[PDB]
């Protein structure tokens, strides 16, 4: 709740969420506004538009999802390459102990 | 029939229900909360106001003592003065040259205008909802008041409705509340008799017309200095006035969840803070047999220009073929998309348009036209309007809020990582089998 | 020396030692106060109390 005595002409910024915001200006009746998700992007498009749209909607959730999928692909590629390297080692070890084979 | 469903506590935003008995036509059920009242149990401690601190005419005795008698008036202060020489206009007022006793009296009283500008102190123990429900079913309406406690069946003249226990208990008022001219404050006022000067509750009484007024105003009687008569008293300022000057903002401007605080009685009206599980005993006369309802043979839905928002930003056209003309309801089977119209009119080989509000980027939900289920599936665009004047009709879910394209990319990356993991373990198992042989 | 013009009801804290503190409030005669070494604990008891 913010209460302010205002004189002259000014501009006041108020963050409205999905829960809404009710403001009373002077003797006028209260005005209730609800914020609807209108991020500057397209959820059905290229990945960067989806990423910026969801980041403008929820920044921490989008960044932790992006970090999770980046970690998932790095671990997947690294462990797959480790398995390929181990298979190559176990396959070529008998042929590496004999030059004449 | 008995049907239990959970409704949000939002004033307005009617809640959709489709009750479906085994051998009866599906029946619509709109459950709307038109009013709500958190009315707590309040008892009063005292009432306070700006005091009057009337000082009577001082008593004089001349060559004689005036040891003062104790009285039951509010904040009584009697004090004896020696070596005084009283003097009104016209001359010295008594014979005795220097050995005079002056009994100075000072008690305190309510101001004459305390019948309007007074603050009443109350305790708040617990508050229980009393919600007004508009329930319509089978073209029959019912407006009825219920207590949200799980046992009270409300106004069950014909429809028996039990509002089960709400998920969260809010209670916007704290334990101690001050009410002044319709303004409600959470102030930690002192107890009855534990009075503090220069602060709220300095003067207390059980009623405005009550006689047992108690006060601690820190009134001090001073020895007179000038020759003329007067009673010099120094007193702490009114704690009522100090609390008026430092009241902060009342609960009509700072209560959470948008609760409108009203007085006589003290209550919080029209605010949403949880979910009400309502169980309804719908009478069997409301239902009709499935043979009396026009069944559907073929039906297909196409949505057009879906915009997910708080307003009804959908328009789906259902093309149908039916046996016979009649009115029979329609429902949306997902919690993400809710329709606007409950009962539609279906005749034959035609199309009906309907409006829905959704909170998902994808409209992929089941619509039951009069018994038959169809999967409406397309994409919804984000709104161009940033701020709207009506509350959101659907709460957001994590699975719904992610579109098909975003889920496709997410499972694409996850499936790629998992597929490389599986093929790595596969070639490792193949190498182990080769070296084991 | 602390000097302040004050309007309305308010509370003011002042630090006094063994030396003393003399205050004048308006047109009254000055009032002297003296502090004594009454601290929580016990000089004759368990060691943590005296510490
Ligand atoms: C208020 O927010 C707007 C965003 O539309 C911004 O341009 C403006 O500078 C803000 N004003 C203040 C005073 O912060
Ligand atoms: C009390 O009222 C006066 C009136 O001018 C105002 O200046 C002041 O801020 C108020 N509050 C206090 C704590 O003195
Ligand atoms: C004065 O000291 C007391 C000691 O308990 C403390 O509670 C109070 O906040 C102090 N007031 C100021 C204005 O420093």
């Amino acid at each position: 709740a913010t209460a302010e005595w205002i004189t002259g002409t000014t501009s006041r910024n108020f963050s409205v969420g999905r829960e809404g915001l009710e403001y009373v200006w002077g003797n006028h009746e209260p005005v209730r506004v609800w914020a609807q998700e209108s991020a500057p992007g397209d959820p059905h498009g290229w990945p960067h538009e989806i990423i910026i749209h969801y980041y403008h909607r929820h920044p921490v959730y989008t960044v932790i999802v992006l970090c999770g999928v980046a970690l998932a692909i790095l671990v997947g590629t690294a462990s797959s390459a480790a398995c390929i390297a181990k298979a190559r080692r176990d396959c070529l070890t008998p042929y590496a102990l004999a030059p004449n084979a | 029939f008995e049907h239990a469903t959970t409704v949000p506590n939002v004033p307005g935003i009617p809640y959709k229900a489709l009750v479906e008995r085994a051998g009866y036509a599906p029946l619509n059920l709109e459950i709307t909360v038109v009013s709500s009242e958190l009315t707590p149990s309040t008892n009063k401690e005292y009432v306070t106001c700006k005091f009057h601190t009337v000082v009577p005419s001082p008593q004089v005795k001349c060559c004689g003592s005036l040891e003062c008698k104790a009285s039951s008036k509010a904040d009584y202060t009697c004090r004896v003065f020696g070596g005084v020489y009283p003097f009104m206009w016209g001359g010295a007022q008594c014979f005795c040259d220097s050995e005079n006793t002056q009994l100075s009296e000072a008690y305190v009283e309510f101001a004459p205008d305390c019948t309007i500008d007074h603050a009443v102190a109350l305790k708040v123990h617990t508050a229980a909802l009393k919600v007004g429900l508009r329930i319509v079913y089978g073209n029959t309406t019912a407006r009825l008041d219920t207590f949200v406690n799980g046992v009270t069946p409300g106004s069950s003249r014909d429809l028996k409705v039990i509002a089960g226990p709400i998920s969260a208990a809010f209670s916007p008022f704290d334990h101690k509340v001050v009410i002044r001219k319709g303004l409600v404050y959470n102030y930690d006022f002192p107890e009855y008799g534990a009075m503090n000067p220069g602060a709220f509750g300095d003067i207390q009484a059980s009623s405005l017309d009550a006689t047992d007024i108690v006060a601690r105003t820190d009134i001090r009687l001073l020895k007179p200095s000038v020759k003329n008569i007067h009673v010099p008293y120094t007193q702490a300022v009114s704690g009522y006035e100090m609390w008026k000057n430092n009241s902060g903002r009342p609960l009509q401007e700072t209560a959470p969840f948008g609760c409108k605080i009203e007085v006589e009685p003290l209550r919080a009206t029209n605010c949403a803070y949880g979910h009400i599980p309502i169980s309804i005993d719908i009478p069997d006369a409301a239902f009709v047999r499935s043979s009396e309802s026009p069944t559907i043979l073929e039906v297909s839905c196409t949505v057009a220009d879906c915009i997910y928002s708080a307003d009804f930003g959908g328009s789906l056209t259902l093309q149908y073929k039916a046996n016979r003309e009649g009115h029979c309801p329609v429902h949306s089977h997902s919690t993400t998309a809710v329709l606007k119209e409950a009962t539609t009119h279906v005749t034959a080989t035609g199309s009906i348009t309907l409006h829905f509000s959704t909170s998902s980027p994808q409209a992929n939900f089941i619509v039951s036209l009069c018994g038959k289920k169809t999967t409406c599936n397309a994409e919804c665009k984000p709104p161009a309007d940033h701020i709207i004047g009506e509350p959101h009709k659907v709460d957001q879910e994590f699975q719904a809020a992610v579109s098909k394209t975003s889920w496709n990319w997410l499972l694409a990356l996850f499936g790629g990582a998992s597929s490389l993991i599986v093929v790595g373990l596969i070639v490792l198992v193949c190498s182990s089998m080769l070296i084991n042989t």
